[PDB]
């Protein structure tokens, strides 16, 4: 019940678009695309398009697990922000650029009470216009819960490893 | 209310259980905050800062302590056998909340309960997504595997990473890290962003995954037998390791042997192991507590509590844990507080309450 | 002809001015190599790894010099006055190199003459492009930029990088590096590796892209006075008080929220600038750490004292001496492949003897003393 895009779909929507927000998680670490995510970056950034790194507390499987790979893949401080400070700016961004991560945006942890990831603070991804998940399967993340987020109108479901699909989509640009 | 934070005085202890951020938290939430001078001179924290933010400077420990409701510190307080009646000084029918240890301390737990004291052992937070942010076995032992890696380098006669030059080139750093997890994946990511080739291992097999999503290479190609099997594939990479850092603990128990005094002799002088594990042991047999001890040409580093070596990163976010632990208990209007039972945050981490211990593990 | 290397008895100096691939190379150009025993022990160098390579191993430091036709040390050879006379226990009429610090030491230089050994000071290379490969400043100083941010992270009681955590974020470590040399550089590249933010300054204009080039932010001062500030050999002169107000100036802005200073800053013939001064470090946040590199040419910052750690005014300022001996087993092999490279030139094909071509401008400004007679125009 998933709209299930691939790279071509997918690259396109964030061409034009004005605003991307870059959400990276532990698949993102699994695949280690982070060379292949700010190359991306730089083709959305010198087009004109507005790039930044919303990265949640818990993303990936240790603490600063997004930061130590951003930095050696040279994605500069000024663009990369925490929880609290970029939470607000999913209203004005087009596309919600997930890449590995799943947890880290999913409702059910300020919707659902019965769940074990219930009162978490997460990433407000589904306020952007489009979510695009980068994700091999329909597999759970950490938590083992699914996602309402992958099967809803303005979610775009790319199925395939994160750097070989950012490869991919680097393609189309 | 009327929370107080004093200095810690157990030796080597730098750390402290506040930060000027957390300061100003808690006086919105209602709080009048009290802290003892000099009690985050360690933390790099001054008391001017802590008064900026809006915290009163009280002279002693016993006046800092004396009308508190609420009592926040770091390691658990002292008792009379000790020598320092640190539990004398907090008010009864008051709340402490601490890294207690009160599994492994049941005199401190005895003396909390004699003054009515409700404590609140911050280390037994239970594994929950909600709980992450109050988690100070993750916080701290985050800290202390980056400084593994730093006291590592330091203690190392060569550079970490690889260096082409006009004299020749000098290779990378070899380093091994045995258990891979908070501290371990922390002392990964570290040592690979320094230049060094990194090999890691673990007895849990999703770790492996996690090992390779920091550029490591994890070490399998193809009752006490974990012991004897492991060290094969192991050795070889052993034999050609420069820093060795340990970080493997069993949660109560002594923790396991992962190098041998016979695997410190096949490794090349000029090694270093730094063992994280030492206070529980140690996961080598050589190392000492508060030690740097040399044998066989390895530097065997077995330093005392990794986290207040980086006590002004380390303080902040325990009081961050602290708070984020404390707020959602805060009735906002009527300045109290009122620890939800029904909540598994305040249930998994109580350990005494209203003069009666309260934990099934130390019931009677 | 036979060649020997002692090991280093000065207080601290755990290098040597050899290796194992070293000796292989000496053994290829014709030369018997008679290591002392147990002289890279401190650069993790075994005597099997050398006897391996082609060496002997000798059991005192005078019986390795005996009979030996050249010598390789790293520091100075101890004076009779010193403690040990080392000097003597050379063979007469035998040839020297190392890092003698001829300038500032005279005695070990006439002691030298009076025995007629041929001594080549390497601290005195010129510096040409083709001699790189056999220059010991360049080698040491750029392990000893390295080993300044190791020696920060350690003093240090917060985290270089940032991480993004639970608990909040650590905020990253603000570095700043006075100074943007062989050691400045590889200091900022060691910093930006641990995740910290790179500030520097320099007073030379060429170093402003190299400094970029790292991902570090330069310190501009002076941009028309930079441009006559590098020398025809590409070291720095003294620029006057005035920019020193100038720069001191400039540099405020970020060194109150700098956490770690590295100073490097050397001028030839000339104690060092004073870069940071004691109303600059009073300035600076408390837990902060000065790591000052020139503290055995006087000091960039004036509280910094020879082989200690000084704390004042709630900062670190952190004066270690002989720092690339901090990174000795690193250091060895290329101080050893310095000399190597300076010699080899002038070995000759099948006569099995050496000839120092006193053509070679490279040979005429190392050497000091030659069959007892200063030919050095000190
Ligand atoms: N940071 C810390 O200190 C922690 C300490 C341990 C616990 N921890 C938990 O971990 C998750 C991390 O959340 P995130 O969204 O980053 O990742 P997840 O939601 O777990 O899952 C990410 C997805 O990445 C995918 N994944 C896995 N590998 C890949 C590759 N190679 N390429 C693309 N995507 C990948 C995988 O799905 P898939 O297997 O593709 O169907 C996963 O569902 C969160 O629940 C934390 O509480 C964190
Ligand atoms: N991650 C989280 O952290 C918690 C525990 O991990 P931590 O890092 O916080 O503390 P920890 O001390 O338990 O971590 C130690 C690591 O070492 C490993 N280990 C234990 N014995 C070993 C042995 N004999 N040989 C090799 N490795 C061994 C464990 O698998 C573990 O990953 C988990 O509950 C999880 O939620
Ligand atoms: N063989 C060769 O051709 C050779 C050999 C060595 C160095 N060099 C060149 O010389 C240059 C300097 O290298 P170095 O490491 O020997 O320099 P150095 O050790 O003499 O000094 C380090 C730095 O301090 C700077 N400095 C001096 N006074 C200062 C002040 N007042 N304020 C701020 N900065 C000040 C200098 O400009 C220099 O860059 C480099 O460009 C290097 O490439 C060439």
């Amino acid at each position: 019940s998933v709209k299930a895009g691939s790279a071509e779909d997918a690259a396109f929507i964030m061409k034009n678009a004005s605003k991307v927000i870059i959400v990276p998680g532990y698949g993102m670490a699994v695949a280690q695309a982070q060379h292949a995510l700010r190359e991306m970056a730089d083709v959305l950034k010198k087009e004109g398009v507005e790039v930044s790194y919303a990265i949640h507390p818990v993303a990936g499987r240790m603490p600063g697990h997004m930061n130590v790979l951003l930095a050696e893949a040279n994605v500069p401080y000024d663009e990369v922000f925490e929880l609290e400070e970029i939470n607000s700016s999913f209203q004005t961004a087009d596309v919600a650029f997930v890449i590995g991560a799943n947890d880290v945006t999913n409702p059910a942890a300020k919707t659902d009470p019965s769940s074990p990831i219930y009162g978490m603070p997460i990433l407000d991804v589904e306020k952007a216009g489009t979510v695009l998940f980068i994700k091999r399967s329909m597999a759970s993340g950490y938590a083992g819960v699914e996602n309402e987020l992958f099967f809803r109108n303005n979610t775009m479901m790319l199925f395939g490893d994160a750097k070989k699909m950012t490869e991919q989509i680097v393609q189309a640009m | 209310m009327k929370i107080a934070i004093p200095k810690e005085r157990r030796p080597g202890e730098d750390r402290v259980a506040i930060s000027p951020e957390v300061v100003k938290k808690l006086v919105g939430l209602g709080f009048e905050v009290i802290v003892e001078q000099g009690a985050g001179v360690g933390a790099s924290i001054t008391d001017d800062a802590l008064t900026a933010a809006g915290a009163t400077i009280a002279s002693t420990a016993a006046q800092a302590l004396s009308q508190a409701d609420v009592v926040w510190k770091v390691q658990r307080p002292m008792t009379a056998e000790e020598g320092t009646d640190e539990v004398a000084l907090i008010k009864e029918g008051a709340v402490l909340m601490c890294h207690l240890g009160a599994l492994t301390n049941r005199p401190v737990v005895e003396a909390l309960t004699k003054r009515k004291i409700t404590a609140y052992a911050m280390e037994l937070m239970p594994r929950i997504s909600r709980a992450q942010s109050m988690d100070i076995l993750s916080s701290q032992s985050n800290l202390a595997g980056y400084r593994a890696v730093i006291d590592g380098a330091y203690e190392f006669a060569r550079a970490f990473p690889m260096m082409m030059t006009a004299a020749g080139t000098v290779p990378p750093a070899r380093v091994l890290v045995f258990g891979v997890g908070v501290a371990g994946l922390q002392a990964i990511a570290t040592a690979k962003r320094l230049g060094a080739v990194v090999m890691a291992t673990d007895v849990r097999a999703a770790t492996k995954e996690q090992v390779e999503s920091l550029g490591g290479k994890f070490i399998t190609v193809d009752g006490e037998e974990f012991r004897k099997k492991q060290a094969e594939a192991v050795l070889k990479e052993l034999v050609k390791t420069d820093i060795a850092i340990t970080t493997a603990l069993i949660p109560g128990k002594p923790a396991p042997v992962l190098i041998t005094e016979e695997m410190v002799t096949k490794m090349k002088p000029g090694s270093v192991i730094i063992d994280l594990a030492v206070e529980a042991g140690g996961n080598c047999p050589l190392s000492e507590p508060g030690k740097i001890v040399v044998k066989h040409g390895v530097k065997i580093v077995g330093h005392t509590n990794v986290p207040s070596r980086v006590a002004a990163d380390a303080s902040p976010l325990f009081a961050k844990n602290l708070l984020n632990f404390l707020t959602p208990h805060v009735d906002k209007d009527t300045k109290t507080l009122v620890m939800k039972l029904e909540d598994e945050t305040v249930s998994g981490t109580c350990v005494t309450r209203d003069g009666a211990i309260v934990h099934p593990a130390l019931t009677g």
